[PDB]
């Protein structure tokens, strides 16, 4: 995570998945 | 040659250069050269004529910009091996371009005169070891580190998604749109024109793009939102002044979705996504659905992950799996990619020799890739 | 006598004329356009949609959408536009006047069928219609009743044995590529060339390149030798802006997608293979004859020199005594138009119609009984 | 069915009159002359407080419909021509005030540029308005205004005032006549608006193309030696009755050149129909090309036309637009009024168009319903 950290555009607070929820 | 490889991600916005043993790109800045906004003949004016990097960003008000990539082809290419020379400058990379082999990055579906005339510049003007051309989504899987997936690089000039099944391409598949993030800041200026605010200049492109950055949000419901009263966040300019953006906030970026609003005959980043999937075969289709890959700046838009789901999932078949694998990290995976790629010894083998070049002539160049 | 009117529908291209006639009246494409902008005021003399030439004209503004992708109507109230410029803008006709006879690609949804029979009888209220095989009608205007008619148009490609007139439906074999996958691999290898075409509107200037420039070359690797060695193939286009750009090898590569299917991604035997194949499935004792009597038609069998082609692959496919005879006469892009008005003009035929009575005794699916 | 109403709001001038005239029957500066004030201020004016801006176009409207239109606003509709890409706070500002004030049974928010179209007969063109704030380039194809290929550029009447009165303020030369026969520059620390209008329309005028680029060349003058051209004569224009001043030959020639200058950013009045026609879709160039209409105050300087048809074919040589515009023939159109009001004679002639100006005009109850006015923005 902290290798990033110094990149100006690194988009945080924000989720890495938008997944629809799983069916069995 | 056992140098180092120099990996360069060619953005039509912002380019990306650095060493291939970084972990990220240490260098990156904008692709475009900015000249004095008048003709000076005079002395005390800005000198040298030629503003690139984070001195353009120092004066840019007194500028005139001019970038050398359009919709991922380069249009004037003295602009273009300006701003590579400037990449092998003691600012970035403090380096010998004859000494380190490179690994370039070009949109799919270019054109072949394209790719020809930058590697005769790498070939000639730079007397590089050796060069190597990859497309951005192909080093996008490279970097995220899986076999499987389907891109979709919305950079600067170009959107396009492609389909990857354990390595094997589609290239009939491929799905390539205009419509990214520069167009996006023509419709945001549009639209603040609408607001009452006037950014002629072509310097003003830069913080009109910057307001795009900033204060720009995609809507899962815009009939609501638009309704709905806006906030009027506030911005700052670089001379001090504040602006109200106003509804503008939510207009410009939806034209990535729904771009025949403006009338521009165009697919919108969730149908390319879709009809890229839809055109492969069908028993890949369902994990095609289940492995996508966000690239590209144009994908850091607030909340556009939100409605790329919402769209594929009225797109898709009903009761599939979608997986948006949208990381942290995507405005730099293209370059993360390329330098993974030419870590591997395999990269070796793939790019083309100089000797090889001055011999086999232009048509090696397009042969080796595939 | 009252003509019947005869409408061929293509996929691309609808033509339309009365029955006894030597060429069709009206010929134009079959696209529906559409205003692009929603916003904006709009100007006076405007209308919600265009169709046929007129769209074709005002193409600019326009966006174009194809009622018939793949020789199955997609759009029926596009389709149903469509006929209505046939009909009273175009042939200036009454449709409930005269009889209509109507084309389809074989092999085709049986929906289809029964969607035109509907369409015809419901909407336009006509006092019969027939819908016929194309590749039959084709047959007709040769002026032969033996042989086998590879068709060939905008949407679809298919082969049709016939014999003594008695046609064989389990020889028939029918293939998605034909015209406008064409057009798409031409778009995509000009993007590559570097003339970068998107819209819909410039389909329409590759497509008029594809008519003018292409052509079927004999051998495909000595032609492509003779393109990278030297620029005698070369030639220039004028694009309705005035912008001059040259054409290389990309002549002679489009069409060569119809013997090579690879180029397009699909795993399908090329036209020649498709030919061969279908003979094959016929009886032995016909197949010469059939050898004697290839027929082309459509219109996507236009480009120069296919007909060479399609005799030196379907000779190297076939044995070496019997005779290969490829038809390609120089009208054949109306040839399915040509025999239909001939099917429209026996007077045995005034038997086969299927009138207003039948349908509204049995219903649409009487088109599955009495057509074919 | 009553006459409708046609006004035409701009920052310099506002037109108004009657549907189906041969002109407008007024036009006027448009401003207010409040109480106590000398200056009277402006009533188009955006980023301000809507309520300061509906009490002033309330008096204004009032003004114009009891003052120049001599009829009741309640009885007749109203053909409002907005320029496309009007700010969108002033545009319902504007319709609140003739809804719930004036009650008119409803407005038409027409573009400028299709009116403008309309006076012509054709249905395809290059519409130029050359506007007091800014200059802008549309084109119509087919009664349909493509906003995608839209330009704009700030070089209207306001800039041009600006370069004048900064032109004057350096080479000034005004005898006071108090003692002052001789030169006393800067008498004055700025010269208003109207003094500026009025030697800016009078004396100034638009040079030809060759005399054009050699100031343009001169005003540099690298390494040159008299390279100008001869200047036009001074000219002793009289402000406030005693004071002379003498406006120089150069001034009136070299001022109107910002128009026409690129200065190292290909942005000019010319570049900006070769920039908004290169962005056209392909089918649509040659009939844009062909039909070219100019509108606006500023186009109607002398000179202007022929300058700009000239820069044109000059600047499609160039390397930018040799390839895409090169071989194509440029045609200005002549409409029948003059370019200050061929916009407005554009809606005159929507407006006598009984049947339909119902119809797509937008109706006092549908908005007293919703309060939301249309617009080309998402709903
Ligand atoms: N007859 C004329 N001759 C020359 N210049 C004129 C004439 N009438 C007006 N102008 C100038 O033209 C400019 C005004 O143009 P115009 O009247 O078309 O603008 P507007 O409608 O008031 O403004 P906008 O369109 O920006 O809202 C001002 O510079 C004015 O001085
Ligand atoms: N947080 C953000 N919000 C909106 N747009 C962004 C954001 N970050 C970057 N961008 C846009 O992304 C673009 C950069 O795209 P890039 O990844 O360079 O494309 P390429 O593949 O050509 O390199 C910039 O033009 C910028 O406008
Ligand atoms: N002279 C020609 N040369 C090459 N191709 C042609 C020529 N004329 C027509 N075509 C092609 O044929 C197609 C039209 O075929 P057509 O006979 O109309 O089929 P259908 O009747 O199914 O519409 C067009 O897409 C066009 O590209
Ligand atoms: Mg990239
Ligand atoms: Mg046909
Ligand atoms: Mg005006």
């Amino acid at each position: 995570d902290p290798k990033y950290a110094d990149l100006p555009g690194i988009a945080r607070n924000e989720p890495d998945v938008y997944e629809t929820s799983d069916l069995p | 040659i056992a140098n180092q490889p120099v990996v360069i991600d060619n953005g039509s916005g912002v380019i990306k250069a650095g060493f291939a043993g970084d972990q990220i790109p240490k260098y990156c800045f904008p692709n475009y050269v900015g000249r004095p906004k008048h003709v000076r003949v005079m002395a005390g004016a800005l000198e040298g004529d030629i503003f690139i990097g984070p001195k353009a960003e120092e004066h840019r008000g007194l500028l005139s910009i001019r970038y050398p990539m359009e919709h991922g082809i380069v249009k004037d290419w003295n602009d273009m091996e300006r701003i590579w020379q400037y990449v092998y400058s003691k600012d970035q990379l403090q380096t010998f371009s004859e000494e380190h082999p490179v690994l370039l990055t070009e949109a799919p579906l270019n054109p072949r005169k394209n790719r020809e005339r930058a590697a005769e510049v790498f070939f000639e003007t730079f007397n590089v070891p050796a060069l190597f051309i990859s497309m951005q989504a192909v080093l996008s899987l490279y970097a995220t580190g899986r076999t499987t997936g389907v891109v979709l690089d919305s950079g600067d000039g170009v959107t396009h998604a492609v389909p990857i099944y354990e390595g094997f391409a589609m290239p009939h598949s491929i799905m390539r749109i205009d419509i990214a993030g520069r167009d996006v800041s023509r419709f945001l200026r549009l639209y603040l024109r609408k607001e009452g605010y006037d950014f002629h200049s072509s310097s003003e492109f830069e913080i009109v793009k910057a307001i795009k950055e900033r204060a720009c949000y995609l809507s899962i419901n815009p009939q609501k939102d638009e309704t709905l009263e806006t906030e009027k966040a506030q911005y700052y300019l670089p001379d001090g002044s504040t602006i109200e953006i106003g509804p503008s906030r939510f207009r410009a970026p939806e034209l990535l979705f729904r771009p025949d609003l403006i009338g521009e005959e165009s697919e919108g980043i969730h149908e390319v996504l879709v009809f890229a999937i839809q055109k492969s075969d069908m028993d890949l289709r369902r994990t095609l659905f289940s492995n996508i890959v966000l690239s590209g700046g144009s994908t850091l838009f607030k909340g556009f992950g939100d409605r790329l789901l919402s769209e594929v999932k009225k797109l898709a078949p009903k009761d599939v799996k979608i997986r948006i694998s949208a990381p942290q990290e995507r405005l730099y995976s293209t370059w993360i990619g390329g330098s993974i790629l030419a870590s591997l010894d395999t990269f070796k083998k793939m790019w083309v020799s100089k000797k090889e070049y001055e011999e086999d002539g232009a048509r090696s160049i397009h042969r080796k890739t595939f | 006598d009252i003509a019947a009117l005869v409408v061929d529908n293509g996929s691309g291209m609808c033509k339309a004329g009365f029955a006894g006639d030597d060429a069709p009246r009206a010929v134009f494409p079959s696209i529906v356009g559409r205003p692009r902008h929603q916003g904006v005021m709009v100007g006076m003399g405007q209308k919600d949609s265009y169709v046929g030439d007129e769209a074709q004209s005002k193409r600019g503004i326009l966006t174009l959408k194809y009622p018939i992708e793949h020789g199955i109507v997609t759009n029926w109230d596009d389709m149903e536009k469509i006929w209505h410029h046939t009909f009273y803008n175009e042939l200036r006709v009454a449709p409930e006047e005269h009889p209509v006879l109507l084309t389809e690609a074989p092999l085709n949804p049986k929906a289809n069928r029964e969607k035109m029979t509907q369409i015809m009888f419901e909407t336009f209220n006509t006092p019969a219609m027939y819908v016929a095989i194309q590749a039959v009608l084709s047959l007709y205007a040769s002026g032969r009743t033996t042989g086998i008619v590879m068709d060939s148009g905008d949407g679809v490609t298919h082969t049709v044995p016939i014999y003594e007139g008695y046609a064989l439906p389990h020889a028939i074999l029918r293939l998605d590529l034909a015209g406008r996958d064409l057009t798409d691999y031409l778009m995509k290898i000009l993007t590559e060339r570097g003339y970068s075409f998107t819209t819909t509107a410039e389909r329409e200037i590759v497509r008029d390149i594809k008519e003018k420039l292409c052509y079927v070359a004999l051998d495909f690797e000595q032609e492509m030798a003779t393109a990278a060695s030297s620029s005698s193939l070369e030639k220039s286009y004028e694009l309705p802006d005035g912008q001059v750009i040259t054409i290389g090898n990309e002549r002679f590569r489009c069409p060569e997608a119809l013997f090579q299917p690879s180029f397009l991604g699909m795993e399908s035997c090329g036209i020649h293979e498709t030919t061969f194949n279908s003979i094959m499935k016929c009886d032995v004792d016909i197949r010469k004859d059939l050898y004697a009597n290839t027929v082309l038609s459509g219109g996507t069998t236009m480009y120069p020199g296919i007909a060479d082609r399609m005799q030196k692959e379907i000779t190297a496919l076939a044995p070496s005594t019997m005779k290969i005879k490829i038809i390609a006469p120089p009208e054949r892009k109306y040839s399915v138009w040509i025999g239909g008005s001939i099917l429209a003009s026996l007077s045995t035929f005034q038997q086969m119609w299927i009138s207003k009575q039948e349908y509204d005794e049995s219903g649409p699916s009487i088109v599955h009984r009495k057509c074919f | 069915e009553k006459t409708a109403v046609v006004i035409d709001l701009g920052e310099a001038f506002t037109k108004c009159g009657f549907a189906g005239e041969t002109g407008p029957r007024c036009i006027i500066p448009s401003v207010i002359k409040k109480a106590g004030m000398p200056k009277p201020i402006k009533v188009v004016q955006y980023n301000i407080n809507t309520e300061e801006l509906y009490s002033y176009l309330k008096e204004f409207i009032h003004i114009l419909y009891f003052r120049h239109l001599l009829v009741n606003p309640r009885d007749r509709r109203v053909v409002v021509i907005e320029s496309v890409l009007c700010p969108s706070h002033f545009r319902e500002t504007l319709t609140r005030v003739l809804f719930k004030y004036f009650e008119v049974p409803s407005v038409l928010l027409a573009p400028s540029h299709l009116m403008a179209l309309l006076t012509l007969g054709i249905n395809s063109a290059m519409v130029l308005d050359c506007g007091y704030r800014e200059s802008l380039v549309l084109p119509i194809y087919e009664g349909i205004p493509v906003l995608n290929c839209w330009g704009a550029l700030p070089l209207g009447g306001k800039a041009l005032h600006k370069e004048l009165e900064t032109q004057l303020l350096e080479q000034c030369t005004v005898d006071t006549g108090a003692a002052k026969e001789q030169s006393l520059p800067s008498v004055m620390g700025s010269i208003p608006e109207g003094v500026l209008e009025d030697i800016k329309v009078r004396t100034c005028f638009v040079s030809d193309l060759t005399r054009g680029l050699k100031i343009q060349a001169a005003k540099f003058n690298i390494d040159g030696n008299t390279e100008r051209p001869s200047p036009p004569p001074n000219v002793d224009y009289p402000l406030d009755g005693e004071k002379i001043l003498h406006v120089l030959g150069s001034i009136r020639d070299s001022v109107v050149e910002i128009l026409f200058e690129q200065d190292n950013e290909e942005k000019s009045v010319a570049t900006l129909i070769l920039d908004s026609l290169m962005q056209c879709p392909i089918d649509t160039r040659k009939q844009l090309a062909e039909n070219l209409v100019i509108i606006g105050g500023t186009s109607m300087l002398p000179g202007f036309l022929h300058r700009l048809l000239a820069e044109i074919r000059y600047l499609v040589e160039k390397p930018k637009y040799k390839k895409t515009l090169g071989t194509k023939t440029f045609r200005i159109h002549t409409p029948p009024a003059k370019a200050n009001c061929v916009a407005w004679l554009g809606g005159a002639i929507f407006g006598a168009l009984q049947d339909i100006l119902g119809s797509r005009s937008v109706s006092k109850e549908y908005y007293n319903q919703t309060g939301r006015i249309p617009d080309w923005c998402s709903l």
